[PDB]
């Protein structure tokens, strides 16, 4: 019985960007301690994995795990109704057929109820992270962003070297 | 009062500070609530590194300013290349710490040298996660898919991407 409220629909709008552009569907496991989501790209070379804690919502309540597989392309449409700083709220029932999305902004200003019809997607969660990796680096995300962006002009295959 | 100590994982902690708090004590209010140990800690505001004994008043650090928390590690060259038909590209980066604004710093721990190649269409998808975090963590290995990771205020978004064989 899920009711999960983002203080600003921008966030979730952003997160779904990550999946869009490289994966069609995604199961969304809701739990009493939050949401996590896994999707594998089509060529099984890329796995997108998402974890969202209770502390990330304005309010969160989900006294029962529930899974919501959904069409991302569908869901994003619904997310354009977003305006970016409105209060988004996901809601679901015991056995869910539709998840309801619910925007509303400053006051009673405006309110907009949407439903996304859910689909049966088979849950094959992967746990592929290793304990030890040869190498680890952090760096400004837009620096990285820039590099990948430039070298993509020259070549289909960027190659990384650390020494 | 309310100061923000930023972490090089995107996580900037709003610690609650008094101007009569010694540096030793910040480094402790840190270790307390986030586990960090006192002798690794390197805090860097306004272009200066912070001396344990000095009180934050000793650095004129008021409410809603920011240091940057950065870890160096008791325990050289990152290279990115693309190379094709029209020509070839090369960006070379090295681990450093910035002073004025350390959130730009490059951290690196290398356990073994790594030399891997990845499809660019995949990386192009991946960098979209910029819009969720200032910084990105990247983990490479010959024995497994490389991890790319943007952290959220409590949580995260991860991309595992397998290198090419040939």
């Amino acid at each position: 019985m899920l009711e999960a409220k983002f203080e600003e629909a921008s966030l979730f709008k952003r997160i779904i960007d990550g999946f869009k552009d490289c994966v069609q569907l995604v199961n969304f496991q809701c739990k009493e301690d939050g949401i996590i989501a896994q999707a594998v790209d089509d060529s099984r070379v890329l796995l997108v994995s998402l974890e969202i804690g209770v502390e990330a919502f304005q309010e969160y309540r989900c006294d029962h795990p529930v899974t919501l597989g959904m069409d991302l392309t569908s869901l994003s449409k619904i997310l354009r109704c977003g305006n970016n700083t409105d209060t988004l709220t996901l809601i679901a029932d015991n056995t869910p057929d539709s998840i309801i999305l619910l925007f509303e902004d400053t006051k009673k200003d405006r309110i907009a109820e949407y439903s996304l019809k859910l689909m049966d997607i088979d849950a094959d969660f992967l746990k592929i992270e290793e304990l030890q990796y040869d190498s680890t680096l952090s760096l400004p995300s837009s620096e990285f962003s820039k590099i990948v962006r430039d070298l993509s002009q020259l070549s289909d295959s960027i190659n990384i070297m650390i020494t | 009062m309310q100061i923000f100590v930023k972490t090089l994982t995107g996580k900037t902690i709003t610690l609650e500070v008094e101007s009569s708090d010694t540096i030793d004590n910040v480094k402790s209010k840190i270790q307390d609530k986030e586990g960090i140990p006192p002798d690794q800690q390197r805090l860097i505001f306004a272009g200066k590194q912070l001396e344990d004994g000095r009180t934050l008043s000793d650095y004129n650090i008021q409410k809603e300013s920011t240091l940057h928390l950065v870890l160096r590690l008791r325990g050289e060259t990152i290279k990115f290349v693309a190379d094709g038909d029209i020509g070839s590209g090369s960006v070379i980066i090295k681990p450093f710490v910035d002073m004025e604004h350390p959130e730009t710093s490059i951290k690196l721990e290398m356990d073994q040298p790594v030399d891997l190649t990845f499809g660019a269409k995949y990386l192009l998808d991946i960098i979209k996660g910029s819009s969720l975090s200032d910084r990105v963590g990247i983990r490479l290995s010959s024995e497994a898919p490389a991890l790319f990771q943007f952290d959220l205020k409590s949580g995260f978004l991860q991309f595992f991407l397998a290198p090419k064989f040939n």
